[PDB]
C-alpha cells in the first residue's frame, strides 16, 4: 500500500521485471484514467499510453485485463482530441483482440471502448459523410469478431453487439 | 469464378445433421461422426453422483471436475475446438503472409468461440484470400493434427506422451487422451483454472475415440 507524488514514477513501474507490480501499476493507472479530462491529459503528458498499448498485446493475461480497463476508461471520459490520440497510437487492434476472450467482463470492456471510438466517428462524419473508424475496425478483424458476439450466451453482450452492427455497419 | 463459391460453402459452413448415434458433421469437405458416448458419465463425474467410491479420471483432472467455475460443453463443441486447434497448431505458428494468417485466425476463432453453423465473413481482405489452395492447406493440416492426436497414448505413469497443449494469445487448448476418449478443455491463456486456491474458468468436453479412428 503506497502513494506517489510524481506521475512518471509509474512509467518506471510499468516496465519492471515483476508482473505482480506491472499488474497493480496498470490497476492504478485505470483509476486515474477513470477520472476527469485533465487527469487523462496528465497520463498522456507522461507518455504512459504508448507502453499500455504495448502491454495490452505483449503482456500476460492478468496484466492485459487491467491495461484494457485503463484504455477503455480513457475513451469513456476523454475529449475528441484525447481519443484521436489513442487511436493514432493504434489501440483499436489491441481492443479487437480482447473480443474473443472467455471472460464476459473483459469483452464488455472492449465493446465499450470500441463503441466510444465509433460514437466519436458520428461527429467526425458530419465535420465526407462517413465514419472513419468503421474501416479501421474491419481491417483489425473487429467487425467479424463483433458479428460473433451477436450469438454470444450473455444477454448484455449479444444486445450490445447487435446494436453496434445495425447502428454503425449493417 | 466457381472456385470461390465452392471454397466459401465448404469453409464457412459447419453442417450438423442429427442422427441416432449423435450427429453427422460436414465441414471443409470432411465428414465426422460425433456421438454421445461418455457424456453421460462425464456429467456424473463433475456433479459427483456416481456408484463407485472414486474415479481415476475425476482425480487426474480436478481443475475440471472439482472446479465450480468449469462447465461441460457438447461433443460438437469438442470437435470445433480440435478443428480450431489443428489450424492454430500446424499453420499459424509458422511465419506466413499476414492476410492468410488473419484468414485462418478468423476461421479458428469462429469455430472456437461460436456455435454458429454459418460464418458470414465480413472482413474483406480475408474474403479475397479464400482460395482452393487455402482449403487444401487447411484440410491436410486438420488430418495431420488428427494423426498427431491418434499418436497419443492413454494417460499413464511412464514417459509416454498423452496430451497436447496449444497456447494462443487469448486461449489455452489442452487435449488429453483417456480411457473415455479425448478430453478436450479450454482455459485462459494464463491457465487460471489450474490455480488450486481460487480456480479460474474452463470449458471442457469429450470427443469419443470413434470420431478420430475413422481416419486411422
Ligand atoms: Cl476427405
Amino acid at each position: 500500500i503506497l502513494n506517489c507524488s510524481a506521475l512518471p514514477c509509474l512509467l518506471h513501474l510499468l516496465s519492471s521485471p515483476k508482473e505482480s507490480i506491472r499488474k497493480e501499476a496498470c490497476w492504478t493507472v485505470s483509476n486515474i484514467t477513470a477520472g476527469n479530462r485533465a487527469q487523462i491529459q496528465a497520463v498522456i503528458d507522461a507518455n504512459i499510453f504508448p507502453v499500455l498499448i504495448e502491454i495490452l498485446q505483449k503482456a500476460e493475461f492478468r496484466t492485459r485485463k487491467e491495461a484494457a480497463w485503463a484504455i477503455t476508461n480513457a475513451t469513456s471520459g476523454g475529449t475528441p482530441e484525447q481519443i484521436r490520440y489513442l487511436v493514432a497510437l493504434g489501440c483499436i487492434k489491441p481492443l479487437c483482440d480482447l473480443l474473443t476472450v472467455m471472460d464476459s467482463k473483459i469483452v464488455q470492456v472492449a465493446l465499450n471502448g470500441l463503441e466510444n471510438i465509433l460514437r466519436l466517428g458520428e461527429q467526425e462524419s458530419k465535420q465526407i459523410g462517413i465514419n472513419p473508424y468503421c474501416a479501421l475496425i474491419e481491417e483489425a478483424y473487429g467487425l467479424d469478431k463483433i458479428e460473433f458476439l451477436q450469438s454470444h450466451e450473455n444477454q448484455e453482450i449479444y444486445q450490445k453487439a447487435f446494436d453496434l452492427i445495425e447502428h454503425y455497419f449493417g | 469464378d466457381l472456385e470461390k463459391g465452392v471454397v466459401l460453402s465448404d469453409l464457412c459452413n459447419f453442417l450438423v445433421s442429427q442422427t441416432i448415434q449423435g450427429w453427422k458433421v460436414y465441414w471443409a469437405g470432411i465428414e465426422f461422426d460425433v456421438t454421445h458416448k461418455g457424456m453421460a458419465l462425464l456429467h456424473r463425474l463433475k456433479t459427483n453422483d456416481f456408484a463407485p467410491a472414486w474415479s481415476m479420471t475425476r482425480n487426474l483432472f480436478p481443475h475440471l471436475f472439482q472446479n465450480p467455475n468449469s462447465t461441460i460443453e457438447s461433443p460438437l463443441w469438442a470437435l470445433r475446438v480440435i478443428l480450431a486447434a489443428g489450424i492454430q497448431d500446424q499453420l499459424i505458428d509458422q511465419s506466413l503472409i499476414e492476410p492468410l494468417a488473419g484468414a485462418l485466425g478468423l476461421i479458428s476463432d469462429w469455430l472456437l468461440t461460436t456455435n454458429t453453423n454459418h460464418f458470414n465473413m465480413r472482413t474483406q481482405r480475408v474474403k479475397e484470400q479464400l482460395s482452393l489452395k487455402m482449403l487444401s492447406l487447411i484440410r491436410s493440416n486438420i488430418l495431420k493434427f488428427i494423426n498427431k492426436l491418434d499418436a497419443l497414448h492413454v494417460v499413464n505413469y511412464n514417459g509416454l506422451l498423452s496430451s497436447i497443449e496449444i497456447g494462443t494469445q487469448n486461449h489455452t487448448i489442452i487435449i488429453t487422451r483417456t480411457n473415455m476418449g479425448f478430453l478436450v478443455e479450454l482455459q485462459e491463456p494464463d491457465k487460471s483454472a489450474m490455480n488450486r486456491m481460487k480456480p479460474g474458468p474452463a470449458k471442457f468436453s469429450l470427443l469419443h475415440e470413434s470420431t478420430l479412428k475413422a481416419f486411422t
